[PDB]
């Protein structure tokens, strides 16, 4: 989801980070996003990701 | 800070040396300019 | 103003956190993720319009 895209970042702590996926302290890399509504949207809702 | 005085000059501060605590904080957070004494009458 | 005292609490920012509709959020003095891990001898909130 759009508004914790600013949560995946080096040394920062949020719930996607403390659970799923979050980076090493000494990270050196890149990060790339974007929108996705075009193609992953769906009338009445989603379910393929959880 | 409290205490009891007996001194024989009058219209003078007794001499010394005294100390003050700490007793109570407030929340309030306003701006206040004024202020007023409050006196019991008969 | 509708300062609050407020009182007698855990300051479980966690669901705070998990608040879905609030959606900026900053800190001045600390970092904002460290929320979690501060005690207060008070609280001392405010709501508004901006």
């Amino acid at each position: 989801r759009g508004d914790e895209v600013r949560q995946i970042a080096p040394g920062q702590t949020g719930n996607i980070a403390d659970y799923n996926y979050k980076l090493p302290d000494d990270f050196t890399g890149c990060v790339i996003a974007w929108n996705s509504n075009k193609l992953d949207s769906k009338v009445s809702g989603n379910y393929n990701y959880l | 800070k409290h205490t009891p005085i007996i001194v024989e000059p009058e219209r003078d501060l007794p001499q010394g040396f005294s100390a003050l605590e700490p007793l109570v904080d407030l929340p309030i957070g306003i701006n206040i300019t004024r202020f007023q004494t409050l006196l019991a009458l008969h | 103003w509708n300062r609050k005292r407020i009182s007698n609490c855990v300051a479980d920012y966690s669901v705070l956190y998990n608040l879905a509709p609030f959606f900026t959020f900053k800190c001045y003095g600390v970092s904002p993720t460290k929320l979690n891990d501060l005690c207060f001898t008070n609280v001392y909130a405010d709501s508004f319009v901006i």
